[PDB]
């Protein structure tokens, strides 16, 4: 129940098992969670399909379980499901620099730029594509940025959307570069934007009559830089009578839960949080 | 009040399937990956 | 893997729910899961009539006093504690009626989680809750709330209808999803139970591993 | 138990310990003795042939 | 019919051993007519000893 065995129809050469033995304690997802599996569902290449959606893979790899590869000795790969809480050691191949505080979330491997696309195990129809382990701010930035690609680009031509997303696909986080290749507008995007529309309308309706005019009062009172930003963001379309304490308490409770059900579309529950990074940025000892 | 008592022992060599076997005990198979025993034939 | 306590209060299959009392002396109350069957509106009226017939107490009248005191606020008072090892009593920190249990699949995934689902109706006078318990195979929360939004669209319509027809009355959520642990696909079995010489239709879950979640509010 | 290293599972329980109960089945048979036969058996009147 | 019955739990292996060191595996029993047709039908395998 804890150890998951697998097999190939090929045999394994010393070159291939030497490529593979370097990947001890590497993360590999499983679509099924059964005791014995085949290698044609191991990894992710059963599920990759271009011109279908990077967001579909982001919603699908989110749903698989996760394992750690160790103890390879010939036709036995021995994926091991991590228990809830013990300290494990992992290994990342997705090129992002890590930090002792930053937690982790899994993303499908976007293309990085060099047209390398390293697959590290090449068989007759199946390569081994590997899930990216990335820190939490890049995961939140990826989720919010492809939601911006979905929500911004409805009812537009290809030209201004091309000029916008050519500079909006780039995320420069910790001296790297990134690209979000397939933000395609699926029914999943439409239900995500429908929940976003409902939550935005609820927080626009059942918020207070004094929270709408707070930044107006700071505009009339104070002067900062982000205040000038707020005035340039809101000023284009331009004594408290009502006081109610407990109605404001219930109003902020409703505002909180609707903000949470807006925030759920980008914020995944964390999958790993480190205790130490290897100083050459290869392995890390994380708890989950 | 009883449990299982009535079994017997069977070995690999004392069974008649061992005629199809050249039984080798070699204490290092967990390190071995593939054993190739390869031939060279010439034709007449 | 038993993690126990003692809880100041016949089957092992019960979920002790700690509901908050509006009275100030107990400050909370340990109601078992079967007594949400009398407040549920998805359930059959005959089983509701049976549990109303068997379980009349003074504390049941105080229960109806303090749950119907503040409507659409029951998730602020809902709090589970886990399963019963033996019944004063103890509880570790599975018996389910036939109609409050539901599944949206062919229930043929091998490892499947369980999930308390409640919903809030508004199209009548004030509020009618409906208690469910959802054995499903989905692990991640966002995919589960997508299929819950797909399966419960009428309650979302009732939620927005309440927010547009009663502006002085503010709701909070449409319900609660919360995991409790997992049972496999084989020990789930339609079954039978008789309590105090009464016929009641029960479906049982046998090999439970207790692992709680949080009352995640959704829409 | 035989064992294999394949994905099909093996059981761990060895030497199952069962108890067996006995069923009762009694058997009877009568035999009769006349009081004349008993009195001529015990009290020998030592008289004659 | 003989091999289809499973074996017993215990046996005292010096009991019901015939002459020249062979072992009895059971008991089969019918009435006299089935025994008569069996003795008439299998007259070489049958050994009285």
């Amino acid at each position: 129940e804890a150890n998951i065995f697998c097999t190939f129809d090929h045999k394994l050469s010393i070159a291939d098992v030497g490529k593979l033995t370097k990947l001890v304690a590497a993360v590999v997802p499983i679509p099924q969670r059964l005791h014995l599996i085949k290698h044609y569902q191991l990894g992710l290449h059963q599920f990759v399909d271009h011109t279908r959606g990077y967001v579909r893979l982001r919603g699908l790899l989110r749903n698989m379980t996760l394992t750690l590869m160790r103890r390879v000795e010939g036709n036995q790969i021995l994926l091991h499901v991590p228990t809830h809480g013990l300290l494990y050691t992992v290994l990342n191949t997705g090129p992002v620099t890590w930090e002792k505080g930053d937690a982790l979330c899994v993303l499908p491997p976007l293309f990085h730029g060099p047209l390398a696309r390293e697959n590290l195990l090449t068989l007759g129809q199946w390569e081994l594509v590997l899930p990216w382990i990335v820190p939490m701010p890049l995961a939140l930035e990826i989720n919010q940025r492809l939601l911006i690609m979905g929500l911004f680009s409805l009812d537009r031509s290809y030209e201004e959307v091309k000029a916008a997303v050519q500079q909006l696909q780039t995320i420069t986080f910790r001296d790297a570069t990134f690209t979000i290749p397939d933000p395609v507008i699926d029914q999943h995007l439409l239900i995500d934007m429908k929940t976003a529309c409902l939550s935005m309308s609820m927080v626009a309706n059942l918020a207070s009559e004094l929270t709408m005019t707070y930044v107006r009062k700071l505009a009339l009172e104070d002067s900062s830089m982000l205040l000038v930003k707020c005035q340039e963001l809101l000023m284009r379309l331009d004594r408290p009578q009502h006081v109610s304490p407990d109605d404001e308490i219930a109003r902020l409770s409703a505002l909180f839960v609707m903000l949470r059900q807006l925030d759920d579309l980008i914020r995944e529950q964390v999958v790993f949080t480190v205790c130490d990074v290897s100083p050459d940025n290869k392995s890390a000892t994380c708890i989950f | 009040g009883t449990f299982c008592n009535r079994l017997e022992w069977v070995y690999f060599l004392t069974s008649g399937l061992a005629a199809a076997a050249h039984a080798i005990k070699f204490h290092d198979l967990n390190k071995l990956t593939t054993g190739k025993m390869l031939f060279h034939v010439q034709v007449p | 893997q038993a993690l126990t306590a003692r809880f100041f209060v016949a089957q092992p299959g019960a979920l002790l729910i700690r509901m908050e009392t509006g009275c100030d002396s107990p400050r909370h109350l340990y109601i078992s899961l079967y007594l949400l069957g009398i407040r549920a509106s998805n359930v059959s009226a005959s089983t509701r009539c049976l549990l109303e017939s068997v379980y009349t107490a003074s504390a049941a009248r105080a229960a109806l006093q303090w749950l119907d005191l503040g409507p659409h606020l029951l998730h602020r008072r809902l709090e589970t504690l886990g399963c019963v090892k033996t019944v004063l009593l103890t509880c570790v920190m599975l018996m389910i009626p036939k109609d409050m249990y539901l599944t949206w699949e062919e229930t043929r995934g091998r490892l499947q989680y369980v999930y308390l689902i409640i919903v809030y109706d508004y199209d009548g006078p004030e509020t009618r809750p409906g208690i469910y318990v959802l054995t499903s195979s989905i692990a991640h929360w966002q995919t589960l709330v997508d299929v819950a939004r797909g399966k419960f669209a009428r309650e979302r319509c009732s939620f927005v209808n309440r927010r547009i027809t009663r502006p002085r009355q503010i709701p909070l959520c449409t319900g609660v999803i919360q995991k409790l642990g997992w049972c496999l696909a084989d020990d789930i079995h339609t079954s039978f139970l008789v309590h105090k010489e009464l016929k009641l239709s029960v479906v049982r879950l046998d090999n439970f591993s207790v692992e709680l979640g949080d009352f995640r509010e959704f829409v | 138990r035989v064992a294999s290293g394949a994905g099909l599972p093996t059981s761990r329980q060895t030497t199952i310990m069962v108890t067996k109960y006995s069923e009762k089945s009694p058997i009877t048979i009568p035999f009769e003795l006349s009081a004349a036969c008993l009195t001529y058996l015990r009290e020998t009147f030592e008289g004659t042939i | 019919l003989a091999e289809a019955a499973t074996d017993s739990i215990l046996d005292n292996p010096t009991t019901y051993t015939t002459s020249s060191g062979a072992k009895i595996s059971g008991v089969m029993v019918s009435t006299a007519n089935v025994m008569q047709i069996i003795m008439s039908l299998l007259s070489s395998h049958i050994t009285k000893e």
